[PDB]
C-alpha cells in the first residue's frame, strides 16, 4: 500500500474492473489460488435459489502490454463479506487499495 | 499537524536527522532528510531498447 | 558546482580556526583527521608560479 | 573466456563514435575511447552531458 | 611513556535480548580505532558471513513456478518468497535435503518439516503457505546450501546442467545472515586510565550464528587480507 | 569453499621520490578495497608512531606575536619553518636541540649542534635568512616521540600556565606520513567482470621509506587483531 494516499485509491479500485467485487453478501464457503466459493445470506437468496455464488480467478494471462495479470484471493475461511466487499486483489491492488 | 504526528513517533520534529557515511564512518557534515517514498517501476525496461 | 562552492566558503567561527599551517598537505592532513573544519579560516602558506 | 581477454586486446585504442538524437550541433557527436563495464546501460562522463 | 606498545581489546561482554538481536562488547580500544575496527567490523559483517540458504523446491504436480495447486490459498511463486525468507542452521554437512508434507486444513509452519536432527530451524512457527481443503495435501522437497553473498538465478543458470526435469523449481539465494549492524564507541573507565574507549557492536541477524563467532570470523578474513599488506616487498 | 578469498599480488611499487610513491594492487573483493583502504588511511594519518619537534625557545621572545631584529622572518614564519624539519631519534625518547647562529645569509638545517641520539634527515633545509651579523638568533628546540597530531589548542591550558617567560609551542605531526589518497578501479579477474583495484598515493618526510611506513601501519593494525582470531 502507498503510506501516503489520496483516498481516491479504494473507489478507483472498486469501479475499475480489475477487482473481483462479490455480487451477494454472505460468509465465503471455500477458498482456493484459483477458484471463490460464496454462500449468500438468509435474507439475500432469490426464492427459489442455491444460494451459492463461484468465482474464478485469472491466474496467469497476457495482458494487452504483455505485463502479467494475476488474482489474489484475500479473505479467510468463515469471513463474513458484506456486498460491494472486495473478493480478489489484482495486479497493483492490496486489501481493496491500489498499490501501483 | 505532520509536525504532531513526528512528534508522537518519537522522531526529531525537523526531520533531518544524522547519517553515517557507510566507506568512511564520519558523520555527514550537515544533516541529511531521510523518510519514505513511493517509487514506481516503469515499462520502459533497458534491456528491452538496448 | 555545488561541491566547489560549499568547499570554498567560509564560516567565522569554526573548530581549529586561527591556527598557521605550513602548506596545503598538511591542511588535508589536519582535515581528514578531522580536526578542523572546512570553512575555518586560516593563515597558510602557498607558492605560485608565472 | 579467451574471447572476453581477446575482446578487451581489440579495444584497447580504438574509439566509437557517439551520438544522441536529434544531433543539433556539431557537438552532438563524439569520439570516446571506451572501456567495457557490466550491465545494459553506456556510461557517459558527466561534462560532456551538457 | 610506553608509547611503543598498543592494548589489546577483549570481547569483554554479550548479551543476547531477541535471538535475532544481540549486542557484545570490545574493551579496551584506544582513541581513533574504535572508529577504525568499528567500519571495518561493520562492512566485513555486511559483506561475507556465511550462511545457509534454498536454492531447490520440488513439489508434487507443479511444473512450473507460475503454476498454482488446488486446496492452497498461495500462488507458488508467493510460496516461493516466503520460503526465501526461512532460515535454515546446518553443521555437518554442506547440502542438505528437507521434507515436507501435511493434509490438514489451515496454516503449515516450518515445524511441520521433515528434517534431520543436523538441520535446525530457528523460527519454527514461521508460516510457509496455508491449505484449505480436506482431501488436498501439500507435499515439498527442499534443497539447502551453504553459500556466501547474493547469487540471482540468472548467473545460477550460467551452469548449464544437462538432463534438468521439469519438475524442478529454481529459487533465489541470499546467504548473509545478519540484518543489521550498528556501531558506537565511547570512553571507558578501567585501570582508572584515560584515553582508552569501549566499543559497543549492536547486531540482528536471523538467529543460525552466535554473534561471538561470527565475530572471530570477521577478525579471521580481516587478518587474513591483511597479511598481503605485512608482506609487501 | 567460503572461507576462501581472493588473494591480491603486489603487482608493482611505483616509487617516484624518496618520499613519494604510489603502490597498486589486485584483485580485492567488492568493498574490500575501499575498507583496507580507509583503514590504511586512518592508520597512518592518526595512529603511527613518530618524532618531532613541539616546543621551542627563542631568547628575546615574549610571546607568538612578539618581535626579533635581524631576520626578516616573524617569530610565526620562523616557528612554522621550524615547523617542517623532519628529526628521526636513535633510541632516546625525550632530547633537547640548541642552536645560535650570527650571519648575513641562511641559517640552514643543517646548522643543527649534533647529538649522537639525534639524526635531522634533510639538514639543507633553511630555517631562516639573516640581515647582518650584528645581530644573534639563539633556540633552543624540544624533540619528543607519541602517536598521532595535536594541535596548540590542546596544550593551551590555564594549568599550563607554569611555562616559563618566552616559550613557544609548536603544531607538531609526529605523524611521518604527509599524505595518503587512495582510489579505487573496476577491474576483472577470470569472467568476474566486477572487481576493485586499490591505488595508494603516499607522502612522507625523509624519515621513513613509504614501502615501511604502509607495512608498519598493516602490522600495527593486524597485532591490534591477533587474539579475536582462532586461527593461528
Amino acid at each position: 500500500k502507498p503510506l501516503v494516499g489520496t483516498g481516491m485509491e479504494r473507489a478507483v479500485a472498486v469501479d475499475s474492473g480489475v477487482t473481483a467485487v462479490a455480487k451477494r453478501g454472505g460468509v465465503v464457503q471455500y477458498v482456493d489460488a484459483s477458484r471463490i466459493v460464496i454462500k449468500v445470506n438468509e435474507d439475500e437468496m432469490y426464492p427459489g435459489e442455491a444460494g451459492i455464488d463461484i468465482y474464478n480467478l485469472t491466474k496467469y494471462t497476457r495482458s494487452n502490454q504483455n505485463t502479467c495479470i494475476n488474482q489474489m484471493p484475500c479473505v479467510s475461511l468463515g469471513e463474513p463479506v458484506e456486498r460491494g466487499d472486495v473478493l480478489a486483489d489484482g495486479p497493483s491492488t492490496d486489501l481493496g487499495e491500489l498499490a501501483l | 499537524e505532520i509536525k504532531e504526528l513526528l512528534k508522537l513517533g518519537d522522531l526529531p520534529t525537523s526531520g533531518q536527522i544524522r547519517l553515517y557515511d557507510g566507506r568512511t564512518g564520519e558523520q555527514f557534515e550537515r544533516p541529511v532528510t531521510v523518510g519514505y517514498m513511493y517509487m514506481l517501476k516503469l515499462n520502459h525496461l533497458v534491456d528491452d531498447k538496448m | 558546482v555545488l561541491g566547489l562552492y560549499y568547499m570554498t566558503r567560509d564560516c567565522v567561527n569554526a573548530k581549529g580556526e586561527g591556527m598557521v599551517l605550513t602548506g596545503p598537505k598538511e591542511a588535508e592532513r589536519l582535515y581528514r583527521s578531522g580536526l578542523a573544519s572546512l570553512h575555518a579560516r586560516v593563515k597558510v602558506r602557498i607558492t605560485e608560479y608565472e | 573466456a579467451v574471447v572476453w581477454d581477446i575482446l578487451d586486446e581489440v579495444i584497447r585504442e580504438h574509439p566509437v563514435l557517439l551520438n544522441r538524437a536529434p544531433t543539433l550541433h556539431r557537438l552532438g557527436i563524439q569520439a570516446f575511447e571506451p572501456v567495457l563495464i557490466e550491465g545494459k546501460a553506456i556510461q557517459l562522463h558527466p561534462l560532456v552531458c551538457a | 611513556g610506553s608509547v611503543t606498545e598498543f592494548l589489546k581489546p577483549r570481547l569483554v561482554d554479550i548479551e543476547q535480548v531477541s535471538s535475532t538481536h544481540a549486542k557484545v562488547t570490545l574493551e579496551p580500544l584506544e582513541r581513533g580505532f574504535g572508529h577504525t575496527l568499528g567500519n571495518a567490523l561493520r562492512r566485513i559483517l555486511l559483506s561475507s558471513m556465511p550462511g545457509c540458504a534454498v536454492t531447490e523446491v520440488e513439489i508434487d504436480g507443479v511444473l512450473h513456478e507460475y503454476s498454482t495447486k488446488e486446496g492452497v490459498q498461495e500462488d507458488i511463486l508467493e510460496i516461493l518468497l516466503n520460503l526465501k525468507g526461512l532460515a535454515v542452521r546446518v553443521q555437518g554437512k554442506d547440502e542438505v535435503i528437507l521434507t515436507l508434507n501435511k493434509s490438514g486444513i489451515g496454516p503449515v509452519t516450518a515445524a511441520d518439516i521433515t528434517h534431520d536432527g543436523d538441520v535446525e530451524i530457528v523460527k519454527p512457527q514461521h508460516v510457509i503457505c496455508h491449505l484449505t481443503d480436506e482431501n488436498a495435501s501439500i507435499s515439498m522437497r527442499i534443497k539447502v546450501q551453504r553459500g556466501r553473498g547474493y547469487v540471482p538465478a540468472s548467473t545460477r543458470i550460467h551452469s548449464e546442467e544437462d538432463e534438468r526435469p521439469i519438475g524442478r523449481l529454481l529459487v533465489d539465494a541470499c546467504y548473509s545472515p545478519v540484518e543489521r549492524i550498528a556501531y558506537n564507541v565511547e570512553a571507558a573507565r578501567v585501570e582508572q586510565r584515560t584515553d582508552l574507549d569501549k566499543l559497543v557492536i549492536e547486531m540482528e541477524t536471523n538467529g543460525t550464528i552466535d554473534p561471538e563467532e561470527a565475530i572471530r570470523r570477521a577478525a579471521t578474513i580481516l587478518a587474513e587480507q591483511l597479511e598481503a599488506f605485512v608482506d609487501l616487498r
